[PDB]
């Protein structure tokens, strides 16, 4: 019965369905002797599964709770195992270079590394009462993951608050021995993890509360005295899941002050993350020598730097009389470029609200050469808000913009540096979309700071581009008048610009005479994609050849940025855009689907202008709506976008039908007209993208559907996907029209 | 010429110059795993750079997965690291690259027959017991795993320049045999 419903919760191998097994489970009489089992499992997964069932059980449950605080010392020692299965015979010498050629990938070649030397030798579980007591001995286990289910069951006995049970009288006791004794370490990752006397410490920092008044807290803080930065570990870790219940802070911060400087990283680590929780006021001229020091070290990677950034961003944010040494100035420099994500994010941070033109200059590069784009952002927020940056800024991004794309940076012209960006065979990995990419959006930063004249030139395609936006951007603030700029030939080009000539001049025009088809040569598609960018820029806002950009860029965000420059100057009453609609209204509903990027970034200003009350009359314009009706869906004059809703009924189009459901205004109005008559296939892919709440009333009319048989298969099909949502909340936004029926029917349904 | 070579493994050594015992950093380290039986040293992984060390009671160490003469070199430097939080006075003498792997394509196919005739003296070539040809060159000492996929793989390498050296010694006769 229920102990076979039990029985197969019991059964269990390989996932997290068996955590939706344990999130499933509820309400019943007695057994748990299965529970332990999980207990002293070796996963990491059922340990926490199976604690996870002890903590379900928590009522008017008795619990002794006397506490011998007592500091005895021990002699024993916790390791992962006894070891005993060590006590085995090797393998001749033979055999084991055999197993060495073949672990380290030596096939086929000759290994003579290894010697004689190398190889040597040297030196029932049933009753309830007898369930707690079987943990109390694992809590000292000789067997690590013994040790850690036995307290992680612990955490969760103590994790509820509220028969008879009394508790092991020698519990700190036990922790306490852990602490100094047990010697387990995880070394996977840089930053060392003692699962054991983890798991312990967090125990004592819920024990502590029901606790008599005691001389712990004083005692722990004395492990940060030993030498072995093992026992330091279990200090710190411990203290840190107290640190709220620490009085005598200044005692605790002296010696954290003092182990910033240990020898061992992750006492060094642990140390300056604890002291982040603690008022600095004294210690205040020490703890920035210190910090400063550990910054500048110059250590490839320690672990320890990011805890050092952040506690240097705390004292200074903390005491705003404080700012940073100039001299100092030159050691974060690093930090924008160094390896780990946790250094780069931190330094942004740090520098937030000061104002140096040299951390501006470096706040760029990382816009331009950063691997992560949610770092990035933090990099494009600092500037796009700033109306000061320096000109010399303005001009010398505004030809490094305008590099060759084919080449690297020039280590002349940043302060940062990667082989990623910096060698020739760097480039050819993160590809030119990228670096185009990571230009465009510099580029949006540095324009809000006053346009002076960039006399200066380069000569590529690229230079040309942006210094063509450039004059462009500069054109719009000052209402300059329209002149057609002049586009020369194609020859003229090939004489100025170094990255056409890295092609062959013929081969270039028989490209330019009928694209489509990929020239052969390697060099000149892609130095396609940067002419037809080049003209669409020299000749904006003329929009002509815009059209070819849009079909040809691979580029994203730079169309991007090419639709903003567009929209801009529309708001602008400053362009002319009814050929350029047209001509893309047209080239995205045959699939060109660059043209997609203009009408998300234009987006609802179409609703506004003639050409949208003249697509009402195309054949074409569900073919256009299916690959935008989102943008438009969010409008606020609905009676607008209405006509096209009329139409995807008519025609049956399910794509922009789905679309014009995540509002609920239209679900009124389909649901409505579904009642009038069931078209059960559009139902199928149409109603479960809209609000549930309206399902129970197309349980009776699919009913009749099958009662007599119509479309037999087809409705028992969506009965059975809206079935299991009966059980919903209905929602109180809709027409109380509807209502009267959500609710006539819903009643119904418990009827009896 | 015309391709670039990639690095796939990077073996390396070093001398820790002290007496270990193996039992004791199997017992304290849980990403350690110790099997006599099997082998008479101690494998240990870490997570980034994904590598695995080979650790002898001698205090010879032996280090496989790094994809750079940086990442070994680095990845070398942090298992020495753990030896001495885990209590040996272990130092970091002698480190040294034992052999690199490196891939390459040049997206065509060859005739192995061919160059297997043209060399049957450097190359072994059996396609009823091996797929592709394993050539054997002496200057500078590198087997070249070739492929009629026209994937390269060569390995005995104990310097970069020995990669190049040596994959431009083999494309002029890989040209001949298309």
């Amino acid at each position: 019965l229920n102990t076979a419903q039990s029985k197969v919760l019991k059964g269990y191998t390989t996932d997290e369905l068996v955590s939706q097994i344990k999130e499933y489970v509820d309400f019943t009489p007695y057994i748990l002797k299965q529970t332990y089992r999980l207990l002293c499992g070796q996963a990491s997964e059922d340990r926490r599964n199976g604690a996870r069932i002890l903590r379900s059980l928590m009522f008017q449950f008795k619990l002794v709770t006397d506490f011998k605080i007592e500091y005895k010392e021990s002699s024993s020692i916790y390791l992962s195992s006894t070891g005993e299965q060590f006590n085995v015979q090797a393998p001749s010498i033979q055999e084991q270079k055999r197993m060495v050629r073949k672990i380290a990938k030596l096939e086929h070649v000759e290994a003579n590394f290894l010697s004689d030397i190398d190889f040597k030798a040297g030196s029932p579980i049933e009753n309830v009462l007898d369930f707690f007591e079987q943990i109390s001995d694992n809590l000292l286990s000789y067997e690590w993951y013994k040790r850690h289910g036995a307290f992680l069951a612990f955490a969760a006995m103590f994790s509820e608050i509220d028969i008879q049970i009394r508790v092991d009288s020698k519990l700190f006791s036990k922790i306490y021995e852990i602490l100094v004794t047990d010697k387990f370490n995880d070394f996977v990752d840089d930053r060392t993890v003692a699962p054991v006397r983890d798991a312990a410490a967090y125990l004592l920092s819920r024990i502590y509360p029901l606790i008599g008044p005691n001389d712990i807290i004083e005692q722990l803080v004395g492990f940060l005295d030993s030498g072995d930065w093992q026992v330091q570990f279990s200090g710190l870790i411990a203290l840190g899941y107290l640190k709220e219940f620490v009085e005598d802070k200044d005692g605790l911060c002296r010696k954290l002050v003092s182990l910033l400087s240990s020898p061992d990283e992750d006492i060094k680590l642990l140390s300056a993350e604890l002291l982040c929780h603690f008022p600095i006021t004294d210690s205040l001229d020490l703890v920035l020598e210190k910090c400063w020091k550990n910054i500048e070290s110059e250590e490839l990677i320690s672990v320890s730097k990011t805890s050092n950034l952040s506690l240097l961003t705390k004292i200074y944010r903390e005491n705003p009389e404080l700012s940073i040494p100039p001299e100092r100035l030159k050691d974060i420099f690093p930090c924008f470029t160094s390896p780990v994500p946790e250094v780069r994010t931190s330094i942004l941070n740090m520098v937030k609200n000061l104002s140096e033109e040299s951390i501006d200059f470096l706040v760029a590069e990382v816009v331009l050469i950063e691997e992560k784009d949610e770092i990035r952002e933090m990099a494009i927020k600092l500037l796009k808000k700033r109306r000061d940056l320096p000109k010399n800024l303005i001009l010398h991004f505004m030809n490094v913009i305008g590099g060759s794309l084919y080449e690297p940076y020039s280590e002349d012209d940043f302060v940062s540096y990667e082989d990623l960006y910096f060698t020739k065979s760097g480039i050819n990995v993160v590809g030119k979309d990228e670096i185009l990419k990571n230009r465009c959006l510099l580029f949006e930063c540095i324009m809000k700071s006053g346009l002076p004249d960039l006399q200066s030139t380069i000569e590529t395609t690229t230079s040309r581009t942006f210094i063509s936006l450039y004059r462009s951007v500069q054109a719009l603030v000052k209402d300059t008048p329209y002149t057609p700029a002049n586009i020369e030939e194609l020859e003229y080009y090939f004489d100025r610009c170094k990255d056409l000539k890295m092609a062959p001049l013929k081969e270039f025009k028989k490209k330019l005479s009928a694209p489509g088809i990929r020239s052969i040569h390697p060099m000149v598609d892609p130095l396609y994609s940067d002419y037809t960018r080049m003209v669409a820029s020299i000749e904006f806002p003329g929009l002509e050849r815009a059209t070819a950009l849009f079909e040809v860029e691979t580029c994203k965000q730079f169309l991007h940025l090419f639709s903003k420059m567009i929209t801009e100057y529309y708001d602008a009453e400053k362009i002319s855009i009814d050929n350029f609609l047209l001509k893309a209204y047209e080239g995205l509903a045959s699939g060109k689907d660059g043209f997609l990027s203009f009408f998300e970034v234009f987006n609802t200003r179409l609703l506004a202008h003639s050409f949208f009350h003249k697509i009402g009359s195309l054949e074409n314009r569900l073919d256009f709506f299916s690959k935008t009706i989102h943008i438009y869906t969010k409008t606020s004059q609905i009676q607008k976008i209405g006509f096209v809703f009329d139409d995807a009924l008519r025609e049956k189009n399910i794509t922009v039908i789905n679309g014009f459901m995540r509002s609920l205004e239209f679900n009124e109005k389909f649901v409505r007209k579904a009642l009038e008559d069931l078209d059960v296939e559009l139902l199928d892919a149409v109603l479960m993208s809209g609000d549930h709440s309206f399902n129970p009333l197309f349980v009776k009319p699919l009913l009749r559907n099958i009662s007599g048989n119509i479309d037999r298969e087809a409705s028992s099909k969506v009965l059975s996907k809206v079935i299991p949502t009966l059980g919903f909340s209905t929602n109180t936004k809709i027409s109380k029209d509807l209502l009267e029926m959500i609710e006539r029917e819903k009643k119904s349904l418990e009827s009896l | 010429s015309g391709i670039i070579p990639t690095l796939q493994n990077v073996v390396a050594t070093v001398n820790l110059s002290c007496k270990l015992d193996l039992k004791n950093i199997a017992l304290r380290a849980r990403n350690a795993e110790y099997n006599p039986k099997r082998f008479a040293a101690v494998i240990m992984r870490i997570r980034e750079p994904k590598t695995t060390a080979l650790i002898f009671a001698s205090g010879k160490m032996v280090i496989t997965g790094a994809k750079s003469e940086k990442s070994s070199r680095m990845a070398a430097q942090r298992y020495a690291k753990i030896i001495h939080k885990l209590g040996f006075n272990a130092t970091f003498d002698d480190f040294k690259i034992q052999n690199i792997v490196s891939s390459c394509d040049i997206k065509f196919s060859i005739r192995l027959e061919g160059l297997a005739y043209a060399h049957s003296n450097y190359c072994s070539y059996e396609p009823e017991l091996f797929p592709g040809l394993i050539y054997r060159m002496v200057k500078p000492k590198i087997v070249l795993l070739i492929f009629v996929s026209g994937k390269i793989v060569l390995t005995g390498a104990k310097v970069r320049d020995d990669i190049y050296q040596a994959f431009n010694n083999i494309y002029p006769v890989l040209i001949q045999h298309r």
